[PDB]
C-alpha cells in the first residue's frame, strides 16, 4: 500500500507541472494583452499533452561531438532529484519524515546543478559551456544564503524536521518574525530554480538555450519537467516555513487545502516576475548577493541567536 | 448586484446556441461563445453574426458551416471561404452588409465560390499561352 | 481491426505535431517584422500552440523571412540541417520565394527553395501577419493529411 | 521477364554500392554496437569491388543519352577489387573505434538474421542480407562498364571520410586520411 | 565572458540596391528605400523624395 | 530648443525624511512593486486577440493583395496589352505578349505575374488607363508549391471573375482619391 | 477575459491536495486508523518495538483488557 | 503599433511598405475618417509610454544594466560619424529639423531631447522622449493642414488625376511617359541628409539627363554606429554588449545595402 | 465595457492612474466606415490662362 | 528501505521515459545535424579550450564558507546546552570574524571580476 502512495504523489505533480507550462503561458499572456492557448482544449487545458506527446517523437539529437554517457544522465539526474524532493515535503504528514528533512533539500538542491554542468560540458558548444559556467557563479552566489536564511529560521525552530514548523506555526506565520529572511529566501528560491527574471543559464537572448541547446526533444522535456517541478517546491516550502496554514488535527485536509491557496500564489507570484523584470548581467547577481544579502543575512543570523537567549524563546528538541 | 450581473450575463451565452449539441459545437469549433445579431446565412452556410459593443476586432465574426463543396469543413476551417461580398464586410472595410447594400451582378461573375485549392486536384498549373511562335517543316510521304 | 487503429494513431500522432509546433527565431528582413505582429496581441501564435524557441534542436519549423543572400545561405542550411526531421519549412515573403526584388541581383538566392525543401509558401512583399497566420494554419493541416503510419501498415 | 517484355532495354548490374546513408559501409560500421564483428571465414573467400553512387548515377544519366546502349548490358563495379577482411579493417581504421573478428559459419550467422528479421521496422539484418555479403565474388569478364559510358570511377580510398566521419568519436573526429593505412587490394 | 575584440561581418543581407537603382527610373526605385530601414519606411521615402 | 533628460544631481543636504524615502525605496525595493502592480493592471484587461478565421481583422478598400484582371460589364477582357504595366513593374514580373484577337480587336494572348516577384506596390493598377489589372484584397492565397504563384492569365481573369463584386465596391469607393 | 486562467489553476488545484490528503488516509488504512507514528529518537522506536511485541506482529493495537 | 499600420492601410494600401511619398509630392490624399482616428490614437499613446517608462526608467535592473554602458565620448562620435542619436545622447546639441528643416519643420514647435552622460540609459530617455515631442507634433500637424492639393502641380513630374487622363489628351500622354520612361531629371548631384529615427539618413544621388539615375548611394546611420561597436565594447562583457546593439537602433537593411 | 466597476478601481489603482478614459480598445469613437464621397480640389495652375509652362 | 522504494522508482520513471525517447522517434542521423551549433557556421575553435574565468577568487571564498556554513549548522542543538553563554559569545565570534574576513576582501577588490 506504499506504491499506491507514490503513485498518488508523483502523478499529481507531473500532471500539475504540465499545467504550469500552460499557466505560465496564459497569465503571461493576459499581461501582454494576449490570450494564451484556447484551442487544443477548452481553454488550453490540453496543450501540454500535445507539447509532451510532441517531444517524444522527434529525434533526440546525439551530437557528433559530445560525451554520450553524461549526455543521457543529466536529465535523468534532473528529473530524478527535483521530483525526489517532494518525498519529505510535509503536507501535514509526509511520505517520508526525516529529522534532517531540510538538509536533504539543500544537498539534493545542489545536485540540480550537476545536471546543468555535466550537460553543457558533455555537449561540445560554446553557448552551453557558458550556461554551465553561468550556474557555477550562481550557486556560488546564493548557496551561502539558502543555508543561513534557512538556518536562522530553523534557529527559532528546533530540529531540521520540516514537520516541526506546523507546530511552530500553530498560532502564527513566521513571515512576521522574519520577513527579511523571507525576502532574501524568495530571491534565493529564484536563483535556485534558475527560472527567473535573472535566468542567465537558459538565456535565449545571450546563450541561446544555454546548457540545453544541443539537446533535442526527448531529453529536453526532462529539464522542463524538472524546472517547472522545482518551481512548486521552493514555493511549497515558503508555504511551510514562512506561511503556516491551519493544522487543527481532526480535518488535516484543511492544511493541504490552505497549502494549495498560498502555493499557487507563490507559484503565480513568480509569473508576475518573468513578465516584469530583466536579468542581472551575471556580475551584478554575485555583487547583489555577496554585498547586499550576505551581510544583512549574517546580521539577522546573529539577531536570531540573540533573540531567544535574550528573551527565552528556545526551540525544544522533541 | 453587479457581481452577479456578469453571471446573469454570462449564463445566456451557454443557453443561447440551441442546446448542448449546438453550444458544444460552436465552442470546440470556434472557441468562443458570444451572442450577437445574425445578419447573414450566405449560400452554403455562413452565419455572420455581429455585436457593436465589443471592440473593433470582435464586432463582426463569421461562424462557418460544414459541407462545403465536398470538403467537410467542420474542423478544416479556412479564411479562403467568406466569398466576395462579405469579405468587404467582415474585414471592416465598410459599414453595411450585402443584404441592404448588395452588389451588382454582371452575368460573368461566379455563383459557386471556391476556397484556396492548395494541394488537391482542382488547383492551378501554369501554361505557355503563346501559340507556339514557330513552325518547322512538313516531310512528305513520297520517296525518290 | 488494424488499419482503423493506425489511421487514428496517425491522426492522433499529428495533433501534437501540428498544435505544438515550435517555430524558430529567424529574421533577416522587413518580413520578420510581421512575425512579431503575429506574436503581438492581435494574431497570437501562442494561442495556436506556436512558440518561438531560438534553437533548431528545440524547433519544429523554419520560417524563412527575407532575402536569402549567398553569404547567409550556408547559415540557412547549416541550420535546417540541425533540427530533428519532422522538420517543416515556411517561406515568408517574395524575397524568400523567388527573390522578388533582387531576383536579378548577384548576392541573392532566387528562392529559399533552391537550398532547403519547403512545405508551404506565403506570398506578399510584407505578407500580412494574418497571411503567415493563414500559412502556419495551412502547414498545420498539410501534416494533418500526412499518413506516416498508414503507409507503414501497407508496406 | 523484362527482355521478354521490353527488348532493347539497358540493364545495369552494379556491385555493392557505398555512399552517405548507404546500407553497405554503414552496415559494417554499426557492428561496433555489439562486442565485435561476426564476419565469416575471418573475412576471406569474399572478394568485393564496391562502387560509389555518383559513379552509378553519372553512368545511368549518360546511358539515357548515348546512341549506344540500345540493349547493351552493363556492370558498374569500380576499381580496387578489395577483400572483405581488409575492406572492414579499413572501415574500422577509418572509424577508429576498434576491430577484432569473431568468425562464424552460415549455420548461425544466417539464423541471427532470422532473429533480427523478426522486426516490423527496417531490419538490421536478414536471412539474405547476410548472404549477399558472402556470395559477393566476381571477376570482370567482358562487359562494357563505366569507362565506356562516360564515368571514370572513384576509389574507396578517397571518398570514405564522408560516409564514416560520423561513426567516429571525439578524439578521432578529425583524423586526416593521410593517416589510416590504406587497404590491401587483390587482383587474382 | 568579457569582450576583448569584436569583428562584425555585416554583409549577410547585402542584395545590391545601390546597383539596381542604376537600371530603374526614379519612380521605379522609390520602394527600394522602404527596405533600407524596414522599420522607418516613410522617413526614407521622404528623403529620396527630396533629393529627386 | 533642447531638453535635458538625466540632469538633476544637486546635493541639497538631504534631510533625514528624504533618507528613509530613499532608504525604504531600498530595503523594500518598492520601485519594482510599482511595476508588478503595473502588470497586474493588464491581466484584468480585455486581450486584444481575435479568433482569426472567425474574426479576420480590419482592412480598407485600398488594401492591395492578389492581382486580378477586371472585365467590362459586357464580357470583353478589359486589358488592351499596352505594356505600360511591365515598363513600370520594378520587380520585372510581367510579360504580356499580344496579338490581334482575330476579331480585329487588340488583346493579350499572354499575360503573367510571377507572384514570387511582384512586390505588391500598386504601380500597375494606377498605371492601367482602363482599370484592367487591379490588386485585390485577398491575403489568404498561400500555396504549398512554387508553380501556383506563377499566375498567367487564366488563373488571373477568373480570379477577376471572382472578386468583381468585391473589387468594384472598393474601386467605386476610391476613384475620387486617385 | 482573465477568468480563462482558473481551469489551469483549479485543475492544478485538484492536483496538489491529493499528495496531502492521500498521504494521511493511506497511513490510517495501514496504521489502523492512527497516524504513521514517526520515530525521531531511540525511545519512540523502543515503544514501537515494544508494542510490536505485545500483540500480533502489527503494532497498531492491543491495550488494556488483559491484566 | 498595428493601430498605426491601419493609418497606412487606410491611407496607402500596404500596412508596412507603402509607396506613398513620391517626388511628385504624395500619390493620394487622405480619406475622410483618418485624422479623427489619429486624435483618438494620439491622446492615449502618451499614457502607454508612462505605462512602460514607469516599468523601466526607475528600476534597478534596467538602471543597473544599461547605465555606464557605451560611454562613447563627444568628440569621438563625430570622428566615427554617428550623427543621429548616439551623439545627442552624449550632449551634442544637433538635429536636422532645428538646423536643416527640409519639409515643414520651420513652423513646427518642439524640443530636441539632449542628454549628458551618454550611457545607453541617457539616450534611452532621449529615445523615449522624442516619442513624446513627436506626439506633440501630431497635435500640430493634425490641427493645421491647409485645404490644398496633394501632389506637385506639374504633370511632367507628377502624373495627372486618373480621371483627368480620360477626358484630356496631354494628361494621357504624360501618364503614358511617366509610367514608362520617367521625366528626365537634369544632371547633378546632391546629399539629402534626413533625420530618420536612427539618424542622418543620406542619399548621394548622381543624375544624368536620362530618366534612369547614375549611381544612387545611401548613407546608412548604422554603417557608422556598428563600427562604434568596437570601442564601446571595451570593458563590457557578453551580457551587456548584447545591449549596445539595441542602443544603436540597428536595422540590417540600411547597412548591408 | 467588460469592467463591472470593481476591477476598474483595482485596475486604475495597481497602475496608479485612470485608464477607463484612455483605453486602447476602440469601440465607437473611431471614424466609421463608408465615408461620403469627396470632391478633391484641383490645385493651382488649372485656371485656363496665364499658365504657360515656360514660366513655371 | 522505505525510501529505496521511492527513489529506484524515480530512476526508472526517468530511465523508462528515456528509452521510449531514443527508440520511438524514427531518426535519420547522417552528418550535419550531429555537428555542433555556433549559430549557423562551422565552429572556429574546438569547444574544449581554457575558459579563463574571472570570479576565481570568489569561488574560493565560497569554498571556505561552505565549511563555515557547515560550522554553523549545529546551532539548533547548541542552544539546548546548559551554558548558553559560550554558545552566545562563540557564535558572535564566528560570525564577526567572518564579516571581518568578508569586509577585508570587500575592500581589497576580491569580488570584483578582474578585467
Ligand atoms: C468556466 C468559465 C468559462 C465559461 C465562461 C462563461 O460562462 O461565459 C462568459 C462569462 C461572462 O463573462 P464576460 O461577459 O465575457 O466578461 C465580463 C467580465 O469582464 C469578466 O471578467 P471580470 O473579471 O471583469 O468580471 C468577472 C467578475 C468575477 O467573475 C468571476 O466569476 C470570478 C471567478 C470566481 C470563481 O469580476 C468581479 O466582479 C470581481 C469579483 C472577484 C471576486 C474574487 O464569463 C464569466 O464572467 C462567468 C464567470 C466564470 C466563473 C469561472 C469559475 C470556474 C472556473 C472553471 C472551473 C470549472
Ligand atoms: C564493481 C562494479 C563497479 C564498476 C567497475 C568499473 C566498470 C564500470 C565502467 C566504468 C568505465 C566506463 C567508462 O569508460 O566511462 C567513460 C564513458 C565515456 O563515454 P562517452 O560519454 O565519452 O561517449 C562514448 C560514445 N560512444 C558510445 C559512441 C563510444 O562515460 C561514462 O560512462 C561516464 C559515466 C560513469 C558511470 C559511473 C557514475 C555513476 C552514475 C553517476 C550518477
Ligand atoms: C489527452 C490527449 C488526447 C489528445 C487528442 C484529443 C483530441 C484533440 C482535439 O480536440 O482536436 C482533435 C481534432 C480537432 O481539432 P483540430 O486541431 O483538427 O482543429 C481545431 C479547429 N480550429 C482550429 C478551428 C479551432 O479532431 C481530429 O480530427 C483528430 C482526430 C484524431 C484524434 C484521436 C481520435 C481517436
Ligand atoms: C504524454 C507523455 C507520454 C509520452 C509518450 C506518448 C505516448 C503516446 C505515443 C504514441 C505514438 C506511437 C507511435 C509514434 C512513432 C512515430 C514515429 C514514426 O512515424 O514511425 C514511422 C515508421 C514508418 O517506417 P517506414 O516503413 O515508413 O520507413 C521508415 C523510413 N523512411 C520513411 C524514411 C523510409 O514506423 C512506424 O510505423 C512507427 C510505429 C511505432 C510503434 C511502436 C509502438
Ligand atoms: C490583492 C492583490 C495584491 C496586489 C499587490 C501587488 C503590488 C501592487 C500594489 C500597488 C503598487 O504597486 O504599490 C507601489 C508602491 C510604490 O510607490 P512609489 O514607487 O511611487 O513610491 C514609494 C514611496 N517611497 C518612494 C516614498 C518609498 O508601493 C509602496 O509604496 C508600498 C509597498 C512596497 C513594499 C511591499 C513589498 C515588500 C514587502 C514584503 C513583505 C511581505 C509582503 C506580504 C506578501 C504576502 C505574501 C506572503
Ligand atoms: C541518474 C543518477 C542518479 C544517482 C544519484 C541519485 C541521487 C538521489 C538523491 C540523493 C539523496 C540525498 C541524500 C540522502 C541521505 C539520507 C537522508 C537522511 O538523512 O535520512 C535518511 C533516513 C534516516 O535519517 P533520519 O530519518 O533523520 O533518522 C531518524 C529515523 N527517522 O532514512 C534512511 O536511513 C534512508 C537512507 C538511504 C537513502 C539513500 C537513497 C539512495 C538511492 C539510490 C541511489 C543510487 C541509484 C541506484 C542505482 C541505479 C543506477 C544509476
Ligand atoms: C526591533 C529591534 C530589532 C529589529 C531587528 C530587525 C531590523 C530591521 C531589518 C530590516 C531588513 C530590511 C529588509 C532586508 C532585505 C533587503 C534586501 C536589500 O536591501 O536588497 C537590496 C537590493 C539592491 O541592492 P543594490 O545593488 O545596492 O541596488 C541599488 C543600486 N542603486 O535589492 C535588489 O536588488 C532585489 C531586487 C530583486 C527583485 C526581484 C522581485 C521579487 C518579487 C517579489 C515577490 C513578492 C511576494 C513576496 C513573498 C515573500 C516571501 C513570503
Ligand atoms: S519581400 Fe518585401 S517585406 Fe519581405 S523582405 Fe523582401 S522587401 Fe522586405
Ligand atoms: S496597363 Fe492595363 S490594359 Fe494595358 S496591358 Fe497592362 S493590364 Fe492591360
Ligand atoms: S503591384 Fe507593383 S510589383 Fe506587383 S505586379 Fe503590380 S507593379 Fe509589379
Amino acid at each position: 500500500m506504499f506504491f499506491i502512495n507514490i503513485l498518488t504523489l508523483l502523478v499529481p505533480i507531473l500532471i500539475a507541472m504540465a499545467f504550469l507550462t500552460l499557466v505560465e503561458r496564459k497569465i503571461l499572456g493576459y499581461m501582454q494583452l494576449r490570450k494564451g492557448p484556447n484551442i487544443v482544449g477548452p481553454y488550453g487545458i490540453l496543450q501540454p499533452f500535445a507539447d509532451a506527446m510532441k517531444l517524444f517523437m522527434k529525434e533526440p539529437m546525439r551530437p557528433l561531438t559530445t560525451s554520450m554517457s553524461l549526455f543521457i544522465i543529466a536529465p535523468t539526474l534532473s528529473l530524478t532529484l527535483a521530483l525526489s524532493l517532494w518525498v519529505p515535503l510535509p503536507m501535514p504528514h509526509p511520505l517520508i519524515n526525516l529529522n534532517l528533512g531540510i538538509l536533504f533539500i539543500l544537498a539534493t538542491s545542489s545536485l540540480s546543478v550537476y545536471s546543468i554542468l555535466w550537460s553543457g560540458w558533455a555537449s561540445n558548444s560554446k553557448y552551453s559551456l557558458f550556461g554551465a559556467l553561468r550556474a557555477v557563479a550562481q550557486t556560488i552566489s546564493y548557496e551561502v544564503t539558502m543555508a543561513i536564511i534557512l538556518l536562522s529560521v530553523l534557529l527559532m525552530n528546533g530540529s531540521y524536521s520540516l514537520q516541526t514548523l506546523i507546530t511552530t506555526q500553530e498560532h502564527m506565520w513566521l513571515l512576521l518574525p522574519a520577513w527579511p529572511m523571507a525576502m532574501m529566501w524568495f530571491i534565493s528560491t529564484l536563483a535556485e530554480t534558475n527560472r527567473a527574471p535573472f535566468d542567465l543559464t537558459e538565456g535565449e537572448s545571450e546563450l541561446v538555450s544555454g546548457f540545453n541547446v544541443e539537446y533535442a526533444a526527448g531529453p529536453f522535456a526532462l529539464f522542463f519537467m524538472a524546472e517547472y517541478t522545482n518551481i512548486i517546491l521552493m514555493n511549497a516550502l515558503t508555504t511551510i516555513i514562512f506561511l503556516g496554514p491551519l493544522y487543527y488535527i481532526n480535518l488535516p485536509e484543511l492544511y493541504s487545502t490552505n497549502f494549495m491557496m498560498e502555493a499557487l500564489l507563490l507559484s503565480s507570484t513568480f509569473l508576475w516576475i518573468r513578465a516584469s523584470y530583466p536579468r542581472f548581467r551575471y556580475d551584478q547577481l554575485m555583487h547583489l548577493l555577496w554585498k547586499n544579502f550576505l551581510p544583512l543575512t549574517l546580521a539577522l543570523c546573529m539577531w536570531h541567536i540573540s533573540l531567544p537567549i535574550f528573551t527565552a524563546g528556545v526551540p525544544p528538541y522533541m | 448586484m453587479e457581481l452577479v450581473e456578469v453571471l446573469k450575463r454570462g449564463v445566456q451565452q451557454v443557453t443561447g446556441h440551441g442546446g448542448l449539441r449546438g453550444l458544444l459545437r460552436v465552442f470546440f469549433r470556434a472557441n468562443d461563445i458570444r451572442i450577437g445579431t445574425l445578419v447573414g446565412e450566405d449560400k452554403y452556410g455562413n452565419k455572420y453574426y455581429e455585436d457593436n459593443k465589443q471592440f473593433f476586432g470582435r464586432h463582426r465574426w463569421v461562424i462557418y458551416t460544414t459541407e462545403m463543396n465536398g470538403k467537410n469543413t467542420f474542423w478544416d476551417v479556412d479564411g479562403s471561404m467568406v466569398p466576395p461580398e462579405w469579405h468587404r464586410w467582415l474585414h471592416c472595410m465598410t459599414d453595411d452588409p450585402p443584404t441592404t447594400n448588395p452588389p451588382t451582378a454582371r452575368k460573368f461573375i461566379w455563383t459557386n465560390h471556391k476556397f484556396n485549392v492548395s494541394a488537391t486536384p482542382e488547383q492551378y498549373v501554369p501554361y505557355s499561352t503563346t501559340r507556339k511562335k514557330i513552325h518547322e517543316w512538313v516531310p512528305p510521304s513520297t520517296p525518290y | 481491426r488494424a488499419e482503423y487503429v493506425v489511421t487514428k494513431l496517425d491522426d492522433l500522432i499529428n495533433w501534437a505535431r501540428r498544435s505544438s509546433l515550435w517555430p524558430m527565431t529567424f529574421g533577416l528582413a522587413c518580413c520578420a517584422v510581421e512575425m512579431m505582429h503575429m506574436a503581438a496581441p492581435r494574431y497570437d501564435m501562442d494561442r495556436f500552440g506556436v512558440v518561438f524557441r531560438a534553437s533548431p534542436r528545440q524547433a519544429d519549423v523554419m520560417i524563412v523571412a527575407g532575402t536569402l543572400t549567398n553569404k547567409m545561405a550556408p547559415a540557412l542550411r547549416k541550420v535546417y540541417d540541425q533540427m530533428p526531421e519532422p522538420r517543416y519549412v515556411v517561406s515568408m515573403g517574395s524575397c524568400a520565394n523567388g527573390g522578388g526584388y533582387y531576383h536579378y541581383s548577384y548576392s541573392v538566392v532566387r528562392g529559399c527553395d533552391r537550398i532547403v525543401p519547403v512545405d508551404i509558401y506565403v506570398p506578399g512583399c510584407p505578407p500580412t501577419a494574418e497571411a503567415l497566420l493563414y500559412g502556419i494554419l495551412q502547414l498545420q493541416r498539410k501534416i494533418k493529411r500526412e499518413q506516416k503510419l498508414k503507409i507503414w501498415y501497407r508496406r | 521477364e523484362v527482355r521478354s517484355v521490353f527488348p532493347e532495354a539497358i540493364i545495369i548490374r552494379p556491385s555493392d554500392i557505398f555512399g552517405r546513408e548507404d546500407r553497405f559501409l554503414n552496415h559494417f560500421a554499426n557492428y561496433r554496437w555489439f562486442l565485435a564483428v561476426p564476419l565469416v571465414s575471418l573475412g576471406f573467400k569474399t572478394v568485393k569491388q564496391p562502387v560509389y553512387v555518383a559513379d552509378v548515377s553519372k553512368g545511368i544519366v549518360n546511358a539515357t543519352k548515348d546512341p549506344d546502349a540500345v540493349g547493351k548490358t552493363f556492370a558498374f563495379t569500380g576499381p580496387n577489387r578489395y577483400l572483405l577482411f581488409h575492406l572492414v579493417k579499413y572501415i574500422f581504421g577509418m572509424t577508429h573505434r576498434t576491430f577484432i573478428p569473431y568468425p562464424l559459419p552460415l549455420f548461425v550467422y544466417s539464423w541471427i538474421g532470422k532473429l533480427f528479421g523478426l522486426s516490423p521496422f527496417e531490419p538490421w539484418t536478414t536471412k539474405d542480407k547476410v548472404e549477399r555479403i558472402h556470395i559477393s565474388d566476381v571477376m570482370p569478364t567482358d562487359l562494357p562498364g563505366l569507362e565506356d559510358l562516360g564515368v571514370q570511377p572513384t576509389p574507396l580510398e578517397l571518398k570514405s571520410i564522408e560516409v564514416l566521419r560520423r561513426h567516429r568519436t571525439y578524439r578521432w573526429l578529425s583524423s586526416e586520411i593521410e593517416e589510416t593505412k590504406p587497404a590491401k587490394t587483390v587482383n587474382y | 565572458e568579457m569582450v576583448r575584440k569584436c569583428d562584425p561581418h555585416i554583409g549577410l543581407l547585402h542584395r545590391g540596391t545601390e546597383k539596381l537603382i542604376e537600371y530603374k527610373t526614379y519612380l521605379q526605385a522609390l520602394p527600394y528605400f522602404d527596405r533600407l530601414d524596414y522599420v522607418s519606411m516613410m522617413c526614407n521615402e521622404q528623403a529620396y523624395s527630396i533629393a529627386v | 530648443t533642447y531638453k535635458y533628460v538625466n540632469k538633476k544631481e544637486q546635493e541639497s543636504e538631504v534631510d533625514m525624511k528624504s533618507a528613509t524615502d530613499n532608504a525604504a525605496r531600498i530595503l523594500m525595493w518598492t520601485e519594482l512593486i510599482r511595476g508588478l502592480g503595473m502588470t497586474l493592471s493588464y491581466l484584468f484587461r480585455e486581450p486584444a486577440t481575435i479568433n482569426y478565421p472567425f474574426e479576420k481583422g480590419p482592412l480598407s478598400p485600398r488594401f492591395r493583395g492578389e492581382h486580378a484582371l477586371r472585365r467590362y460589364p459586357s464580357g470583353e477582357e478589359r486589358c488592351i496589352a499596352c505594356k505600360l504595366c511591365e515598363a513600370i513593374c520594378p520587380a520585372q514580373a510581367i510579360t504580356i505578349e499580344a496579338e490581334p484577337r482575330a476579331d480585329g480587336s487588340r488583346r493579350t494572348t499572354r499575360y503573367d505575374i510571377d507572384m514570387t516577384k511582384c512586390i505588391y506596390c500598386g504601380f500597375c493598377q494606377e498605371a492601367c488607363p482602363v482599370d484592367a489589372i487591379v490588386e485585390g484584397p485577398n491575403f489568404e492565397f498561400s500555396t504549398e508549391t512554387h508553380e501556383e504563384l506563377l499566375y498567367n492569365k487564366e488563373k488571373l481573369l477568373n480570379n477577376g471573375d471572382k472578386w468583381e463584386a468585391e473589387i468594384a465596391a472598393n474601386i467605386q469607393a476610391d476613384y475620387l482619391y486617385r | 477575459m482573465w477568468f480563462e486562467i482558473l481551469p489551469g489553476l483549479a485543475i492544478m488545484g485538484v492536483c496538489l491536495v491529493i499528495p496531502g490528503v492521500s498521504t494521511a488516509y493511506i497511513h490510517k488504512f495501514t496504521n489502523g486508523g492512527k497516524e504513521k507514528r514517526v520515530a525521531r529518537v531511540q525511545y519512540q522506536w523502543y515503544l514501537m518495538e515494544r508494542d510490536r511485541r505485545i500483540s500480533g506482529v502489527n503494532r497498531y493495537y492491543v491495550s488494556k483488557g488483559l491484566e | 503599433r498595428e493601430k498605426m499600420f491601419e493609418f497606412y492601410e487606410r491611407v496607402s494600401g500596404a500596412r508596412m511598405h507603402a509607396a506613398y511619398i513620391r517626388p511628385g509630392g504624395v500619390h493620394q490624399d487622405l480619406p475622410l475618417g483618418l485624422l479623427d482616428d489619429i486624435y483618438e490614437f494620439s491622446k492615449n499613446f502618451s499614457l502607454r509610454i508612462d505605462e512602460v517608462e514607469e516599468m523601466l526608467t526607475n528600476n534597478r535592473i534596467w538602471r543597473n544594466r544599461t547605465v555606464d554602458i557605451g560611454v562613447v565620448t563627444a568628440e569621438d562620435a563625430l570622428n566615427y560619424g554617428f550623427s543621429g542619436v548616439m551623439l545627442r545622447g552624449s550632449g551634442i546639441q544637433w538635429d536636422l529639423r532645428k538646423t536643416q528643416p527640409y519639409d515643414v519643420y520651420d513652423q513646427v514647435e518642439f524640443d530636441v531631447p539632449i542628454g549628458s552622460r551618454g550611457d545607453c540609459y541617457d539616450r534611452y530617455l532621449c529615445r523615449v522622449e522624442e516619442m513624446r515631442q513627436s506626439l506633440r507634433i501630431i497635435e500640430q500637424c493634425l490641427n493645421k493642414m491647409p485645404p490644398g492639393e496633394i501632389k506637385v502641380d506639374d504633370a511632367k513630374v507628377s502624373p495627372p488625376k486618373r480621371a483627368e487622363m480620360k477626358t484630356s489628351m496631354e494628361s494621357l500622354i504624360h501618364h503614358f511617359k511617366l509610367y514608362t520612361e520617367g521625366y528626365q531629371v537634369p544632371p547633378g548631384a546632391t546629399y539629402t541628409a534626413i533625420e530618420a529615427p536612427k539618424g542622418e539618413f543620406g542619399v548621394y544621388l548622381v543624375s544624368d539627363g536620362s530618366s534612369r539615375p547614375y549611381r544612387c548611394k545611401i548613407k546608412a546611420p548604422g554603417f557608422a554606429h556598428l563600427a562604434g561597436l568596437d570601442k564601446m565594447s571595451k570593458g563590457h562583457m557578453l551580457a551587456d554588449v548584447v545591449a549596445i546593439i539595441g542602443t544603436q537602433d540597428i536595422v540590417f537593411g540600411e547597412i548591408d545595402r | 465595457a467588460s469592467a463591472t466597476r470593481v476591477i476598474q478601481k483595482l485596475r486604475n489603482w495597481a497602475s496608479g492612474q485612470d485608464l477607463q478614459a484612455k483605453l486602447q480598445l476602440r469601440y465607437q469613437e473611431i471614424a466609421k466606415r463608408t465615408q461620403p464621397p469627396p470632391k478633391l480640389p484641383v490645385g493651382p495652375s488649372h485656371k485656363l490662362s496665364n499658365n504657360y509652362y515656360c514660366t513655371r | 528501505m522505505n525510501l529505496y522504494t521511492v527513489i529506484f522508482i524515480n530512476i526508472l520513471l526517468s530511465l523508462t521515459l528515456i528509452l521510449v525517447a531514443f527508440w520511438l522517434p524514427q531518426m535519420n542521423l547522417y552528418s550535419e545535424k550531429a555537428n555542433p551549433y555556433e549559430c549557423g557556421f562551422d565552429p572556429t575553435s574546438s569547444a574544449r579550450l581554457p575558459f579563463s574565468m574571472k570570479f576565481f577568487l570568489v569561488a574560493i571564498t565560497f569554498l571556505l564558507f561552505d565549511l563555515e556554513i557547515a560550522l554553523l549548522l549545529p546551532l539548533p542543538w547548541a542552544i539546548q546546552t546548559i551554558k548558553t553563554s559560550t554558545m552566545m559569545i562563540m557564535a558572535f565570534i564566528l560570525v564577526t570574524i567572518l564579516s571581518l574576513g568578508l569586509a577585508y576582501e570587500w575592500t581589497q577588490k576580491g569580488l570584483e571580476w578582474t578585467e
